[PDB]
């Protein structure tokens, strides 16, 4: 079939600099018109995509001179000559000149930005929660960059991997960072047979450990 | 002023069938080839079906050709996709699209997700989360409100109803044991809270089910 190969995968870039990413396809675009249907859409994190260009080069209603487009017969590339933090997400490629209409499966266009400490918190399980034989610790590690970090979990100075479920979200828009939460789930039989409770975490902005605590008697 | 906006995700078990529904304003909609769109569970987007603007023509791609029918109601502007013998491929968010012949999908809906599952829908428990062992650094503080134990996805959270959204991150769900569970924060002005009303709204439709949890202070 018509497949359609974007690289690189990922793009890290600093603002103001220029990116660009490329679309290839196993087979000519080119339409038995002459014409050929490659289109590129900017999905930025939580929301909807948009289309960026149209026809290899034109650029929808309200998108900026930076995007440009261009290419021919296999190889396409979409051009930002100066990076905005705005300009984050993922990128596609489409084309449809051939049947079926096929989406390239996206580059992740990452912002280059100064380094960032997380701001760390610990949350001790709600007594609401305990009743259900349950206890989840929660601890949010937010806004730091690059993305690169080591998160543990302590209970009573011995690690625990066990029950440990993290999640991160994408760069946000508004600063260019990553957040993450890390939560501990318990039963409520294991959680009251011990008394201390840390998050910590190690970063490129803190090598020596960002370490929050608590104990389960405390309020 | 386009708008798009779609209804009628939400679980279906695997064989089963499902009507999404693409409400369309402030365009001539009967003069517009019209799109649905998919977007899978590892962020691919796959072209779905495309009807022409007098409902006469219909394409769809070739997995789903015999199984999915769109339609259009030209008087009301409303795009539907009716899904049948549903499958696990099916899970996704759907976008209905306006497609501007070879000019592109112009405008694009917010999403309706189908999640093709044999679990069981599971509203949410939502535990408040008030910082323990802190006062330090800055003068921010982190609140956040634990989304535990739903199905299927999705839920939307704010904060304050909207009014908060410059200090919030939502975290993606991760899915352990047929059941989801994700966290929402808040940092806000450590003047604001607990001086002031801070709550998490947390919907999910596939349950319907809203849940409105003001964040108070631990005490002994």
């Amino acid at each position: 079939d018509l497949l359609m190969a974007q690289t690189p995968l990922s793009l890290p870039v600093s603002l103001g600099d220029q990116a660009s990413i490329s679309c290839r396809s196993s087979q000519s675009l080119v339409h038995s018109s002459g014409n050929t249907y490659l289109e590129w859409y900017l999905q930025k994190p939580g929301q909807s995509p948009k289309l960026l260009i149209y026809k290899i080069s034109n650029r929808f209603s309200g998108v900026p001179d930076r995007f440009s487009g261009s290419g021919s017969g296999t190889d396409f590339t979409l051009k930002i000559s100066r990076v905005e933090a705005e300009d984050l997400g993922v990128y596609y490629c489409f084309q449809t000149s051939h049947v079926p209409p096929t989406f390239g499966g996206g580059t992740k266009l990452e912002i280059k930005r100064a380094d960032a400490a997380p701001t760390v918190s610990i949350f001790p399980p709600s007594s609401e929660q305990l009743t259900s034989g349950g206890a989840s610790v929660v601890c949010f590690l937010n806004n730091f960059y690059p993305k690169d970090i080591n998160v543990k979990w302590k209970i009573d100075g011995s690690e625990r991997q066990n029950g440990v479920l993290n999640s991160w979200t994408d760069q946000d828009s508004k600063d260019s960072t990553y957040s993450m939460s890390s939560t501990l789930t318990l039963t409520k039989d294991e959680y009251e047979r011990h008394n201390s409770y840390t998050c910590e975490a190690t970063h490129k902005t803190s090598t020596s450990p960002i370490v929050k605590s608590f104990n389960r008697n405390e309020c | 002023e386009v708008m798009l906006v779609e209804s009628g995700g939400g679980l279906v078990k695997p064989g089963g069938s499902l009507k999404l529904s693409c409400a369309a304003s402030e365009f001539t909609f009967s003069t517009y080839i019209m799109s649905w769109v998919r977007q899978t569970p590892e962020k691919r987007l796959e072209w779905v079906a495309t009807i022409s603007s007098s409902g006469t023509y219909t394409y769809y791609r070739d997995s789903v050709k015999g199984r999915f029918t769109v339609s259009r109601d030209n008087a009301n502007n409303i795009l539907y996709l009716q899904m049948s013998s549903l499958r696990s491929e099916d899970t996704a968010l759907y976008y209905c699209a306006r497609r501007d012949y070879y000019d592109g999908f112009t405008y694009w809906g917010q999403g309706t997700l189908v999640t093709v599952s044999a679990a069981k829908t599971t509203p949410p428990s939502v535990y408040p989360l008030a910082p323990g062992s802190a006062a330090q650094t800055n003068s921010m503080v982190t609140l956040g409100c634990l989304v535990k134990g739903y199905f299927p996805e999705p839920v939307t959270v704010t904060w304050n109803s909207g009014s908060l959204s410059s200090g919030v991150h939502t975290f993606p769900a991760v899915l352990q044991s047929d059941l989801y569970t994700l966290s929402s924060s808040v940092t806000v002005p450590s003047s604001t809270w607990p001086s002031e009303t801070v709550t998490c709204n947390v919907a999910h439709p596939a349950s319907s089910t809203k849940v409105d949890k003001k964040i108070v202070p631990r005490d002994c």
